[PDB]
């Protein structure tokens, strides 16, 4: 169905599109297409699900399971009206409270939905993206979004095609398809077409795809909503998986606890059926039973914790594309970490060069006046024609009367520095841009290690044409055959390369970058000067270059960096450095923003201190250690395996993008979880296989944050940081709920049992059951979600999901062994108390069914010689029931503040949350409002309270509290463990 | 699958979660044990704590009630043994044999006496004298009553009972001429029983008021009440009444009301049971 | 036992728990 004119000559596209071929379009002109066809971004769908989506999640699970509870009671009713006749309100009220229930988790689920949604919806237009487009002869980084129909459109590797163009000028131009295709792999791109196939020629670039490498520039053929690709980013996409960690450890749970409940509950209807208790009771019991083991509250808890994360991470601009993931990178136990534009700002100023066997140095205020060491030197010249040629970035459109150093550079750090230092140092760039003709040119490529120029002669004693290359030093190094020493040429000695190593200590030392540089005045005789060159074919020799001298300038860390790398190592979280920087810059940030400490030596330092050769030192007398890539490429996976196991701390340099790839894929095989920063296109791989991605928003490439799961918008690395310990806060929160929502359980299921064992007057009721699950569970195990991490400061390490999960298998032994019984004991002595006053001695209470239950036998007879009658019997025992539910309230008062701290006593926490308080509070305000309103004997069968029954319940309470502090304690003073190992949450 | 060996199952030793666990719930066990004890302070074992709850006492029945109802026939033996069963065993601890002398009874008035008060409640004295009760003041009605038989002509009587609560001492109503007409009831230490059957507005007098007990009194004499308890007073006997209708309409079920009317008594609106006796009589040839 | 007092002192108090509870929230 797709139309195209990509066939069109650029003479044709000329006439068509009238702009222009280099001169780009005029600003009143694209203002008028502007104002024509409107912003070039796509016209979003609906909404799509308005506040009618409320209703799904009101009708959804868990409480799904509350609506078949409530509409079975509802029935149960009908048939209770129907079948003889019942003055008892019995079910009607529940199925009212538990549809009550439902409604209320309903508005708790939608107001949290409404505050990350707000979140998540001021997160994508709190960083636009931009477009390079040409206007008036020259560049602008102007909004993506008012980039207009057919004006020209620059697109260097790393970003994304910010419209549809059609291609009239590209240099190893490999574009990502991705969702157009499908395909992962590049397509390369030139001004040629190739199908009549508009989606599988080389000439058309289309929206939502991103420039892999190389560079290209095309005009703007397809702007806004009617695009190539504009179809499917709305008539069919949407959100596409899969799994998250905590989350599927939650699904776990969820499944785990169905199966307890169902089971409970099939269970305790064949007792009921034994028990001989009507159906219209049977399944009233069933629901009863289900709706206890099963928590509500674990959703609206979920979505609470998220919706306050996401706050938190609004509050210190990073974004998160998906919540869930936060927690993800709490349990990072690796972060590796990119250097330029990652752990550093990418903001660059030449200091130092050398050239001639000479250390110069260009002075950095204002000033510049970088010369400062000889302006009338020749290899200078050269030096500064190199800079000046071989760097692609120039000065962005209305700037001249700018500060060279004040003004905006389109390109990237190294180019622009070199671009403001000889603009500079020297004289204008741009002049000798045009002075010094470009005849052909190579991309720059991280892959590629460098980058190069060629252009024409126009001196008149240069007889041919001009190479000029500039790029890792090394490289450079072993590429050329000779140096110019003060204009004239000189082959390589073994002096000038151990100059050259010396200096580039000197000055990498520093922490500077160090850009090597070279040219090649070609020879005549082998070519002349219409010759056709050739990217794809390496027609042009490499080899035997001039070199011409080193350049360097000085890389400032940003502030927070070495106070986040603190935090992390102060975290359990091993950093590690991986970029394909200079191994000796790389060293020296490291010992700098502290990925590498003092007092821990590489096995270099060690061979330096002990004059011994490098390979006479073992390897793992080394703590620390830097990594070449070269030495990488060569690297069987086991050799990886043994670096990254046996030293502490690591710094990979000189390393390709895929060897950033296996390097995380190395952290992986050793079962760790693992964070990945950065800025680069080239830090994309590396940050795609991690566990969680993360990139700067400002600094970074369109790719990599795309590809990452976090963007810092203020580009702050310290942001990583607060980031993993929200994640911690998740899992932790998260996990202490849990605790107490299982300890609820146990008392609740217990009594039915006991029951069976001796004929014991019943303890609950399903109506009294209900009433502790809904009263003791709504409240609080939300507010649990509120709790701030008590010390929690991790270090200690980041645990293992193998280790412990969401729901540890142990954390079920001292909540169902340890809390759960207590509460139950409490439980059933209150009862017994109850019962004992009434004149039945708790020894004579069991065998009493027998009669008890039996409506027709009012003979029943006590240890006091009383005759009871049947409704006087049984309002002793819906006055047994009321308390056990008030009571386990009481004693629910406990759970609530042990679960609320997890490491230090609850001293140490602070009483902190209002919504925990409230929860008591609460609690305890539900329970005597149940139990003192009239009707409530007949409504829900809550009989009013004794005073001395609330009493009858502290002991057990209390043996909690004081059991799980000497717990905390235990904890406090021992790591070993005992029951850390036993009874850890 | 639970690898072996090199795991020894789950864990190998493992002892000392298994102690770690008895320790703990023995000692939980301990404070279980301990609260329960503490608890057992406790009340005194001469009175219950609480007798609010026990309320004005429900009115009770002999012939054991399947259903509050009595449907049987004549001819099977096997018919009517359900109940006569039931009302031999009941019977069985008022046999003339089982109260004797040398204590704790004594004989008290054919004629029925005044509020009798063994002495407090403490334990100053031992076991209380208890007054005994005859088979022979339940009666009439031709020959005899008791112990039962079954005789289809009319009915088999069905006997009354009241609860026996804790030191409870059951006041008789001064009026001039109550809502009830109470016939051969002497206006002190009487506790009124009367029968009305199946509403008002229908009564259909299915049942001729007939009944008799200690003193030919259709009611409890107050010379049996207070009771001391099952501890203070072992042994002791619960005064006991009879109801029968001479007539009872064959092949019919009619619901019958026994109302025990005072001022200690108290009729329940839900509890059909208490301060008051409603049975459904049918008899079937 | 009894009546109306300790349902009276439980439903001031019910009231007493819920202002408070409301107070703490509203913090
Ligand atoms: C272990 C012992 C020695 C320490 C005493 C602390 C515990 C056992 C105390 C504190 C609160 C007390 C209870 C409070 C209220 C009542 C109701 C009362 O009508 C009977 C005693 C009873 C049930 C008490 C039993 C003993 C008790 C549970
Ligand atoms: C924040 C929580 C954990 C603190 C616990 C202390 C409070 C909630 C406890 C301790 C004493 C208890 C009260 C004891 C006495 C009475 C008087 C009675 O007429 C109603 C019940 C009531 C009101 C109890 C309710 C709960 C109670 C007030
Ligand atoms: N514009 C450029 N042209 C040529 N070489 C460059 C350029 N920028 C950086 N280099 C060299 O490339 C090396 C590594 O490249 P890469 O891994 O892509 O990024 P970085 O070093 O900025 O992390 C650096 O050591 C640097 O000297
Ligand atoms: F320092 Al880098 F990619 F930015 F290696
Ligand atoms: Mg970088
Ligand atoms: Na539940
Ligand atoms: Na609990
Ligand atoms: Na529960």
């Amino acid at each position: 169905v797709s139309m195209d004119d990509h066939k069109l000559s650029l003479d044709e596209l000329h006439r068509k599109y009238g702009t222009d071929l280099s001169r780009g379009l005029t600003p009143a002109r694209a203002a008028e297409i502007l104002a024509r066809d409107g912003p070039n971004a796509l016209t979003p769908p609906p909404t799509t699900p308005e506040w009618v989506k409320f209703c799904r999640q009101l009708f959804g699970g868990f409480s799904m399971l509350l609506w078949i509870g409530a509409i079975l009671c509802f029935l149960a009713y009908g048939i209770q009206a129907a079948t003889e006749e019942e003055p008892q309100n019995d079910n009607l009220y529940l199925g009212v409270v538990l549809s009550a229930v439902v409604i209320i988790t309903g508005c708790f689920s939608y107001y949290q939905e409404a505050k990350s949604s707000k979140i998540m919806e001021s997160f994508k237009n709190m960083v636009p993206q931009q477009a390079l487009v040409i206007r008036n002869g020259e560049k602008m980084s102007i909004n993506a979004e008012e980039v207009v129909v057919g004006d020209l459109v620059e697109v260097k590797g790393g970003d994304r095609i910010p419209a549809d163009l059609r291609i009239i000028s590209a240099n190893g131009c490999k574009v990502d398809n991705s969702s157009l295709t499908g395909e992962s792999e590049p397509q390369t791109r030139s001004p040629d077409f190739t199908n009549e196939n508009p989606l599988e020629t080389r000439n058309i670039a289309f929206f939502s795809t991103n420039c892999v490498e190389g560079t290209a520039r095309g005009i703007v053929v397809y702007t806004g909503d009617r695009t190539v690709m504009g179809r499917i980013a709305t008539l069919a996409s949407g959100l596409e998986g899969g799994q998250t960690p905590i989350a599927a450890e939650i699904e776990h749970f969820i499944h785990i606890i169905t199966g307890v409940a169902v089971f409970l509950g099939v269970s305790f209807f064949i007792l009921s059926l034994i028990l001989e208790y009507t159906w219209l009771e049977a399944v009233i019991f069933l629901i009863g039973i289900i709706v206890a083991n099963v928590p509500e509250g674990l959703l609206a808890t979920v979505t609470v914790c998220l919706t306050l994360t996401a706050k938190r991470m609004a509050r210190k601009n990073c974004l998160v594309k998906n919540l869930e993931a936060v927690e993800t990178l709490g349990s990072t136990s690796t972060i590796c970490s990119d250097k330029t534009g990652t752990l550093t700002q990418n903001r660059m100023t030449v200091a130092h060069m050398w050239s001639d066997n000479q250390i110069h140095e260009a002075d950095t205020t204002e000033n510049q006046s970088g010369v400062s060491f000889d302006k009338t030197s020749a290899t200078w010249l050269a030096l500064s024609r190199i800079a000046g040629l071989c760097n692609r970035a120039v000065f962005q459109a209305n700037q001249e009367n700018l500060p060279i150093l004040k003004r905006a550079v389109a390109g990237d750090a190294s180019e622009s520095a070199l671009l403001k230092c000889i603009e500079l140092c020297c004289g204008s760039v741009k002049e000798m841009r045009e002075r010094y003709t470009k005849i052909v040119e190579i991309p720059f490529n991280s892959t590629n290690k460098y980058q190069l120029s060629i252009h024409k002669n126009p001196n008149t004693a240069e007889p041919r044409h001009l190479l000029v290359m500039k790029g890792a030093p090394e490289r450079i190094l072993d590429r050329c055959s000779s140096i110019l020493i003060h204009g004239k040429e000189q082959p390589l000695d073994e002096e000038l390369k151990d100059a050259f190593q010396n200096a580039y200590l000197e000055l990498g030392g520093l922490g500077e970058r160090v850009l090597g540089f070279c040219h090649l005045f070609l020879p005549d005789e082998q070519f002349p000067e219409g010759f056709q060159f050739d990217t794809d074919d390496v027609n042009f020799p490499l080899d035997n270059l001039c070199f011409v001298g080193l350049i360097s300038m000085i890389d400032p860390p940003r502030a927070a960096v070495p106070d986040a790398v603190g935090k992390c190592r102060s975290a359990g979280i091993k950093v590690i450095m991986v970029t394909g920087d200079h191994p000796i810059t790389a060293k020296a940030i490291a010992k700098g923003v502290g990925i590498i400490s003092e007092g821990n030596e590489t096995v270099e330092d060690i061979a330096a201190r002990l004059n011994i050769p490098v390979s006479q030192v073992n390897p793992r007398d080394a703590k620390a250690c830097v990594v070449h890539g070269s030495d990488l490429k060569d690297m069987t996976s086991e050799q990886l395996d043994d670096i990254l196991k046996y030293h502490t701390e690591i710094v990979f340099a000189r390393t390709s993008p895929q060897q950033k790839l296996i390097i995380v894929e190395g952290c992986q095989r050793q079962g760790a979880i693992v964070a990945v920063t950065g800025d680069g296109v080239n830090d994309s791989p590396a940050s795609k296989k991690a566990d969680i991605g993360v990139a700067m928003g400002i600094a970074g490439s369109d790719v990599s944050k795309q590809a990452a799961d976090m963007i810092l918008l203020d580009d702050n690395f310290a942001s990583i940081v607060t980031g993993v310990e929200e994640g911690r806060l998740i899992f932790d929160n998260l996990k202490k709920s849990i605790a107490y929502t299982l300890t609820s359980n146990i008392p609740e299921i217990t009594p039915f049992l006991i029951f069976i064992i001796a004929n014991i007057p019943l303890p609950l009721g399903t109506v009294t059951i209900l009433c502790i699950d809904l009263g003791t569970d709504m409240v609080p195990a939300i507010s649990l979600a509120y709790e701030q991490a008590e010390s929690d400061i991790m270090k200690r390490q980041p645990r293992n999901p193998k280790t412990d999960k969401l729901v540890n298998e142990q954390l079920i032994s001292m909540a169902y062994g340890q809390i759960g019984m207590i509460q139950a004991l409490g439980g059933f002595f209150t009862y017994f108390v109850i019962l004992a006053e009434n004149g039945f001695l708790p020894i004579h209470l069991l065998g009493l069914r027998v009669n008890w239950d039996d409506r027709w036998i009012n003979d029943v007879e006590d240890s006091y010689g009383q005759q009871w009658t049947y409704e006087q019997r049984k309002i002793v025992e819906f006055t047994c029931h009321t308390p056990f539910f008030v009571t386990i309230v009481v004693v629910q008062w406990a759970d609530l503040v042990i679960c609320k701290t997890r490491r230090n006593s609850v001293f140490q926490q602070g009483m902190k949350n209002k919504i925990l308080i409230f929860g008591l509070f609460e609690e305890t305000a539900l329970a005597a409002f149940l139990s003192y309103c009239p009707g409530m004997g007949v409504a829900l069968r809550m009989y009013p309270l004794k005073p001395t029954w609330w009493f009858c319940a502290f002991p057990y309470s209390l043996l909690i509290f004081v059991y799980d502090e000497v717990r905390k304690l235990i904890i406090r003073r021992r790591p070993g463990g005992w029951v850390e190992k036993e009874t850890y949450y | 699958s639970e690898k072996k060996e090199f795991l020894g199952r789950t864990g190998g030793s493992w002892f000392k979660i298994l102690l770690f666990y008895v320790i703990f719930y023995g000692c939980l066990a301990g404070i279980f044990i301990g609260t329960i004890q503490v608890m057992l302070l406790t009340i005194s074992e001469f009175k219950p704590t609480y007798q609010d709850r026990v309320a004005p006492p429900g009115l009770t029945q002999i012939p054991q009630s399947q259903k509050t109802e009595i449907s049987f026939r004549p001819n099977d033996p096997q018919s009517y043994e359900s109940y006569v069963v039931s009302i031999v065993r009941f019977l069985e601890k008022y046999k003339d044999l089982a109260q004797k002398d040398d204590m704790i009874f004594e004989d008290c008035g054919n004629v029925p006496s005044e509020l009798k008060e063994r002495g407090e409640y403490n334990n100053e004295r031992g076991e209380r004298k208890v007054c005994r009760s005859r088979l022979e003041w339940l009666g009439n009605c031709s020959g005899l009553n008791d112990e039962t038989y079954g005789y289809k002509d009319g009915k088999p009587c069905v006997i009354i009972k009241l609860n026996r609560v804790l030191g409870f001492k059951p006041k008789p109503p001064k009026n001039e001429s109550l809502e009830t007409y109470p016939v051969m009831k002497y206006n002190p230490y009487v506790l009124p029983v009367h029968c009305t059957g199946k509403r008002d507005e229908d009564k259909e007098k299915v049942g001729t008021m007939e009944y008799f007990g200690l003193g030919g009194y259709p009611g409890f004499p107050l010379q049996y009440y207070p009771y001391y308890g099952k501890l203070l007073q072992p042994k002791y006997l619960q005064p006991l009444m009879a109801v029968q209708f001479t007539n009872l309409t064959m092949d019919t079920e009619i619901r019958i009301e026994c109302k025990a009317y005072g001022e200690n008594i108290g009729y329940s609106e839900k509890d059909r049971f208490q301060g008051r006796f409603d049975v459904k009589i049918e008899v079937k040839s | 036992y009894d009546y109306e007092t300790v349902r009276n002192g439980g439903l001031i108090f019910a009231a007493l728990a819920f202002i408070v509870g409301l107070i703490i929230l509203l913090s």
